[PDB]
């Protein structure tokens, strides 16, 4: 078939977990 | 015309396990070698490289050199596993050198298994960094930073890999609405203060912009969730895979896991003490994070 | 007598009166915050605080054997707490947030000031460094080159990434023999008159339309002149007169549009071993 993008189970999603993000 | 690889890669090893800030000095001749050499294999590949997994994606280094080392031992040295990284080498704790001559000297002599795509830091000016080109002629000269420009203009500038992850150092552009307008650019070539080219270097996702914004690096745009949701749709792809922001874990989300920040670089200045990620894909495009702790 | 604390964390100068006759300390990547408690080490000549968080420079009257001396990548606003180090041969000012040049007329034996990207608006207060023979300049906020003319040692002039709109200052700087002002505004090639001794000169990334007023400059060794508006080719015979011109760079031009772009480079410039990025000769 096709070919899909997931993830393994052990990753978390850390996108509404606050995380700190900044422009060099 | 020659160069002994193997003894520059021997050298740029040896220094594994010091203490960061322990420096390698190869011969000008041999830095200009693997600037020249490598340039040949960019400009003999595609601008738009089109990769196949299994590979590792890594984000910037900014010439943490000791950092470098260790994503490789946790990754596995080439050609153990094959890498693709999303630029930003280079920077200024005076070993953007190391890291450079040897992620070349590996393009070199892996060019089939390890990439290398262009970042803001490879710029062929000193308009906002500065680092580099002030190492280069600390430690050689002048000159040597003009033929590392050289190189830097012929690097690619996006990938996808399997159809479905779209890699850039930057993000995406408003003038980006076909993939044949980043195959048509052509080598060598500076990065603009405007346009495609610049944005897929430069530009930003944001929360906050419901579409396209003005960026606060003062250069280039941001972009929000619904622009990466209408670009993955139009482009039939699952992921836009991109570096060029300090994120806290190294790696980060944004809309719903259908764009990822990476950043490998840990504890950038020494004053946000972040992370450094490494994203793994596999046969089957499965994606897992490997995390490397600041050492200090 | 040397001593590398690089990369060491260390976030306060405490405790280094224990060295007797130290010569080079190294405290780069340290998360310094303040310069203090260094009074004692009265043997130092160089000094290295290369990417801390210093405000401010102070604390450094009593080093007078210090001939280099490194504050780049901190935090610094202004210039200060210099005066006194009169044997200061190269001092390092990089990446920093200082906005005038002030407060260096006692380093007469200065030959190295690096003052790269800053937010510097004009060149004063340099007069009084008659020894200099490396000022850099690069990525700053300059739109005028003016009060250079003392600097009759200087050798290299590095000015690229600024605000230029004209070369011109230049004419006492008889030594100069590197000369960068690369990504700028130039539109002419003017005010080189005096520099007969330039192997070295780069105005690439300009906007530049035609070669002149360089048919004196018989050292050129290197001539940068990529992303211009270059669109003649008779502008080459200006180059003519330097007969050990080794490198030109003239892509990413209008001529660069001409399927004999390198047969013509070669036939106007037969001296030439390298063009842009490639080699020719051997
Ligand atoms: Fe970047």
């Amino acid at each position: 078939p096709e070919k899909k993008v997931e993830w393994t189970s052990d990753t978390v999603d850390n996108e509404h977990m606050g995380r700190r993000s900044s422009k060099c | 015309g020659s160069l002994n690889l193997d003894s520059i890669i021997g050298r740029l090893l040896e220094v594994q396990g010091s203490r960061p800030g322990k420096n390698v000095q190869l011969t000008e001749n041999e830095i200009r070698g693997l600037c020249l050499k490598s340039r040949e294999i960019f400009l003999s590949q595609p601008i738009l490289l089109e990769l196949e997994a299994p590979l590792k994606i890594c984000g910037d280094i900014h010439g943490q050199y000791y950092d470098l080392l260790r994503l490789f031992e946790y990754g596995g040295f080439p050609p153990e596993s094959n890498y693709l990284f999303l630029g930003d080498y280079v920077d200024r704790g005076k070993q953007s050198l190391e890291t450079i001559c040897l992620l070349l000297a590996y393009k070199i002599k892996y060019p089939e298994n390890f990439f290398l795509l262009r970042g803001n830091h490879e710029c062929a000016s000193i308009n906002r960094i500065y680092g580099f080109y002030d190492e280069c002629k600390r430690r050689y000269n002048i000159k040597l930073w003009k033929t590392f420009t050289d190189c830097f203009n012929c690097l690619p500038i996006a990938a996808i890999v399997d159809e479905k992850i779209f890699c850039c150092h930057g993000g995406l552009s408003p003038d980006l609405q076909s993939m044949e307008q980043i195959r048509r650019i052509m080598r060598p070539t500076d990065v603009p203060d405007q346009g495609l080219l610049c944005d897929l270097l430069w530009s930003d996702p944001d929360k906050d912009v419901q579409g396209w914004g003005e960026n606060d690096r003062g250069v280039s745009f941001t972009f929000g969730a619904e622009v990466v949701a209408k670009f993955l749709h139009k482009h039939d792809l699952d992921l836009i895979c991109r570096a060029h922001q300090v994120v806290e874990d190294g790696y980060e989300f944004f809309a719903k896991r259908q764009l990822v920040t990476l950043f490998s670089a840990p504890n950038y200045c020494g004053e946000f003490d972040n992370a450094g990620a490494m994203m793994s894909v596999d046969e089957t495009l499965m994606c897992s994070f490997q995390i490397l702790k600041p050492a200090d | 007598e040397d001593v590398d604390l690089n990369h060491y964390r260390i976030g306060k100068i405490e405790g280094f009166e224990v060295l007797k006759k130290v010569k080079t300390l190294c405290l780069r990547q340290n998360l310094i915050k303040c310069i203090e408690n260094l009074e004692e080490l009265q043997s130092l000549r160089e000094l290295d605080l290369y990417d801390n968080q210093i405000k401010k420079i102070e604390n450094l009257e009593a080093l007078t054997e210090l001939e280099i001396l490194d504050i780049s990548f901190n935090l610094l606003r202004n210039i200060e707490g210099v005066d006194k180090l009169t044997r200061l041969k190269k001092l390092f000012l990089v990446n920093n947030k200082i906005s005038k040049i002030e407060n260096l007329s006692n380093l007469h034996q200065l030959q190295m000031l690096e003052l790269g990207s800053n937010r510097i608006r004009a060149i004063e207060n340099i007069d009084t460094l008659t020894n200099l023979e490396s000022l850099f300049l690069g990525k700053n906020k300059i739109t005028k080159l003016q009060n250079l003319d003392a600097l009759t040692n200087l050798t290299v002039l590095s000015m690229q990434s600024n605000r230029l709109t004209k070369i011109e200052g230049l004419q006492n700087l008889v030594n100069l023999r590197e000369l960068y002002l690369s990504h700028n505004g130039i539109e002419v090639i003017e005010g080189l008159e005096n520099n007969n001794k330039l192997t070295m000169l780069d105005i690439a990334s300009n906007r530049i339309k035609k070669i002149e007023n360089i048919s004196h400059l018989t050292e050129l060794q290197e001539f940068w002149m990529n992303d211009n508006l270059l669109e003649s080719w008779s502008d080459l015979d200006e180059l003519k007169g330097a007969r050990s011109l080794e490198t030109v760079y003239l892509e990413r031009n209008p001529l660069q549009k001409d399927p004999q772009y390198r047969r013509k480079v070669m036939l106007a410039l037969p001296s030439v071993r390298q063009i842009d990025a490639t080699f020719v000769r051997f």
